[PDB]
């Protein structure tokens, strides 16, 4: 337990930065770290406290940052009472006795602009909100019951109204081999409150018995499932919403509705003769009929239901919204095909998937307020495709595309090819796309008119690593937005590694917010060095706002 | 030539440049 | 067309009766793996049974990471990339130990205005990813039997 090596940093938001860490070894399972962090532009010392613990209930980490005063914050906010800033973070995860599951993921900040000014170690400038989750669960082989609390601190000043389930109870019971059938029951009891005192408040009780008949075979499988959904809503505090909205919420709502699903899959095999002998090609057709009757749901406020993306895996999902507030009617057939290549050692070398969703009738909910480019309602509307080619042991290439005829354009698309000789030696290119029509359809209304969200996403990223003489490691990253033709993030890192010490120097320039007065992005630069007592390539590659991900 | 063409970007040895 | 229906089982015949071992037997990954093994006709024995001439499948570390795939024009996150990595081991008794792995990718847009709803979506994504990590593990079983020969 003693002083560490003080590292230094220069940033455009804080100017010269200084850290003076002190490590306190409390016990074999507990330790703490007290770091005075001098900031010159803000002209004070922020005190940072790490506390790492290991216990019977699991492993946990606590962080407390406190800055008593802030010249910059008081200058920007002269009318506030105090300029103190602070962060509280708590992350606990554990399983005790193999049956008790304890989870805590709590973040609280003093102001929404905390992560735009401070080190992004347990948060980020790319985060739009802070999560505050508690969870205690009991799980055995055929039953589980979880009590959880969920809260969110929204950073955006456009609308901070966020709903939270203060109690939430989840109970799952499983009973296999009930004759030829497999049975399950899912129960939930949730209470939705809101930060604003005029928005509706609710309590919801959900029950879901499901029974399925699976029939397997060497070459095919057929699964039939009958599900029943019973929801009771008791919502109060509706004078405001009923006063200014034409559609009226009801205090008591009962939503009872069946669901029928039939999934089928086939496997065909052939020996690849034209290509190198010994390779086997598998063609995997898959079909799914889904029926869910239409029930009017305009009288239930949407608390936790959002649209779900339709990749190839998501085409066969039986739900089109998350949560339980919105359950769209469905009369659908989903068809997909997956092709796989196998070498002589029976290792999957290549797979490609394509699928579509055909709607026999319009999927309705009674509150269909989604902005669609055209008025397509029935037919083959959603298409998805995936590909993953392992070109060699060092090359890899994944790609994915989503098409929606209602958007009349490709919704989302991603691709990436990586070369990875090893952890110190790799190169990767990636591309991410999201059309403006899809942003208009799925995101809030003001996204379609805001200059920093309306154009969608068109991002090209390049990452590279280069070690020198088994003592130096140079890592670089560059991300470019092609719609605006401008940088989003750049990173450089040089680490000299020796037997007893390692010296790391880093540089990053990132998008760090928006300026509405002139309507343009605000960039941030940071050059820092730290000394420690591997070549650290992976740690350097994780240090930017768009961290590196392995792709093989 | 070489089995791996990415050696030209990182191989060390003798850089011959 | 040279195609034909798959006459061979998805799981090899030697691995038809096997032991499922893990440090978190009640976890979601163990449940998904047991379920997928149950579809394939695999007879799962208790780890403490006296029958020692059966292969063992020991689930290892599970890692889930959520990062920012892309950002908007103001630096806010747009796409969240969730990545699941699962490491497992297959003990062929008296023969060898074979490591296997399964890595799964998913993505979804962020929406602070309905952040709670997005949180529910995230949970659903995790509930799918374990299943995607289950099918990948049994799909690598034929490679182990091929490698064993
Ligand atoms: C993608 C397009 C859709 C593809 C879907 C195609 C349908 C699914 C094909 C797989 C069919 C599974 O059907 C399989 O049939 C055999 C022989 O009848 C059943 O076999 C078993 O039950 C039958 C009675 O049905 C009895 O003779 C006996 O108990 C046993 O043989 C299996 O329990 C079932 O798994
Ligand atoms: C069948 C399986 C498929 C596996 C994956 C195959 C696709 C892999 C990823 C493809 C990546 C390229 O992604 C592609 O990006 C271009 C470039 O803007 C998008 O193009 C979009 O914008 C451009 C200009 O900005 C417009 O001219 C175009 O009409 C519009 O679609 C495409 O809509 C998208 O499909
Ligand atoms: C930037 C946009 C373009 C991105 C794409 C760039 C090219 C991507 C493909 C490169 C891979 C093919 O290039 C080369 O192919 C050969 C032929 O099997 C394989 O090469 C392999 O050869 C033998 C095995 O056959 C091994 O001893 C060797 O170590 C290995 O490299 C690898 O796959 C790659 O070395
Ligand atoms: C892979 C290969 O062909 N080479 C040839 N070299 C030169 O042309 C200088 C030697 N070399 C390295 O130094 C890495 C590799």
């Amino acid at each position: 337990s003693g002083f560490l090596i003080p590292n230094a940093k220069y940033t455009t938001t804080n100017y010269f930065e200084f850290y003076l860490p002190y490590y306190w070894n409390i016990a074999p399972n507990m330790d703490a770290t007290i770091t005075p962090h001098y900031m010159h532009r803000r002209g004070n010392i922020m005190w940072e406290n790490e506390f790492r613990y290991l216990s019977q209930a699991g492993a946990g980490l606590m962080e407390l940052d406190y800055l008593p005063s802030d010249k910059v914050y008081e200058d920007e906010h002269p009318n506030d009472d105090s300029s103190r800033r602070w962060l509280f973070y708590w992350n606990h995860s554990g399983v005790m006795d193999q049956v008790w599951r304890f989870n805590v993921d709590y973040t609280k900040v003093s102001d929404p602009s905390y992560f735009n000014d401070f080190d992004n170690k347990y948060g980020s400038s790319t985060d739009g909100y802070a999560t505050q989750k508690f969870s205690v669960g009991y799980a055995v082989q055929n039953f589980n019951a979880t009590v959880s609390t969920k809260q969110f601190q929204v950073f955006s000043e456009q609308n901070t109204s966020s709903y939270s389930a203060e109690p939430q109870l989840d109970v799952n019971y499983y009973q296999n081999d009930v004759g030829p059938f497999d049975t399950r029951i899912y129960g939930q009891a949730v209470h939705f409150v809101n930060t604003r005192d005029d928005m509706p408040e609710a309590t919801r009780v959900h029950l879901e018995p499901t029974i399925n008949l699976p029939l397997s075979n060497n070459w095919g499988s057929i699964n039939t499932e009958a599900k029943f959904l019973a929801t009771h809503y008791q919502q109060t505090n509706l004078d405001w919403y009923n006063s200014r909205n034409t559609t009226k919420l009801d205090e008591s709502v009962n939503r009872v509705m069946p669901q029928f699903k039939v999934d089928g899959k086939m496997v065909f095999e052939r020996d690849m003769e034209m290509l190198a002998p010994g390779y086997t090609q598998t063609l995997e057709p898959r079909a799914q009929y889904l029926y869910v009757p239409y029930r009017d749901q305009s009288d239930i406020y949407n608390y936790d239901s959002s649209l779900l993306q339709s990749d190839y895996s998501g085409l066969f999902r039986d739900r089109t919204y998350g949560g339980l507030d919105r359950i769209a009617s469905a009369n659908q057939v989903t068809t997909g095909v997956t092709s796989r290549i196998y070498d002589d050692a029976a290792v999957e070398r290549f797979n490609i998937s394509v699928g579509q969703i055909y709607y026999f009738t319009e999927s309705r909910t009674g509150d269909d307020n989604i902005t669609w480019e055209n008025d397509d309602k029935t037919g083959s509307l959603v298409w998805a495709g995936d590909t993953y080619w392992r070109i060699s042991e060092r090359w890899g290439l994944r790609g994915g595309i989503q098409y929606d005829t209602r958007l009349d354009n490709v919704a989302t698309s991603n691709s990436s090819i990586e070369y990875r000789r090893d952890e110190d030696r790799l190169v990767q290119l990636n591309y991410h796309y999201a059309s403006p029509e899809y942003i208009q359809a799925t995101l809030p209304k003001y996204y379609s008119t805001a200059e920093q969200y309306k154009n969608g996403i068109s991002q090209v990223g390049a990452v590279a690593s280069r070690p020198i003489a088994d003592r130096w490691s140079i890592v670089g990253a560059y991300y470019y937005d092609t719609n605006a033709n401008k940088q989003a993030d750049s990173m450089l890192g040089v680490q000299y590694s020796s037997c007893c010490y390692a010296i790391r120097v880093g540089y990053e320039r990132k998008l760090n917010g928006w300026d509405n007065d002139k309507q343009h992005a605000v960039y941030d630069n940071a050059i820092g060095f730290n000394i420690e007592l591997g070549l650290g390539t992976q740690e350097m590659l994780r240090s930017n706002i768009l961290p590196y991900q392995n792709t093989l | 030539a070489c089995s791996d063409f990415m050696d030209w970007f990182y191989c060390d040895g003798y850089p011959c440049a | 067309c040279g195609w034909h229906l798959r006459d061979t089982t998805q799981v090899p015949s030697t691995m038809k009766v096997m032991i499922l071992d893990s440090g978190d037997p009640n976890g979601p990954l163990s449940r998904a793996v047991r379920n997928q093994l149950r579809l394939n006709g695999v007879e799962l024995l208790d780890k403490e049974t006296t029958r020692k001439d059966v292969p063992s499948l020991r689930l290892g570390k599970v890692s889930i990471a959520k990062d920012t795939a892309s950002v908007f024009r103001n630096g806010q996150t747009a796409e969240y990339q969730m990545i699941m990595t699962v490491n497992a081991t297959v003990l062929i008794p008296g023969r060898d130990i074979y490591p296997i792995s399964a890595k799964v990718f998913r993505s979804f847009f962020d929406n602070p205005q309905m952040a709670l709803a997005k949180d529910n979506e995230q949970d659903m994504i995790v509930k799918e990813m374990y299943d995607r990590a289950a099918e990948q593990l049994i799909r690598k079983l034929p490679s182990i039997r091929a490698a064993d020969i």
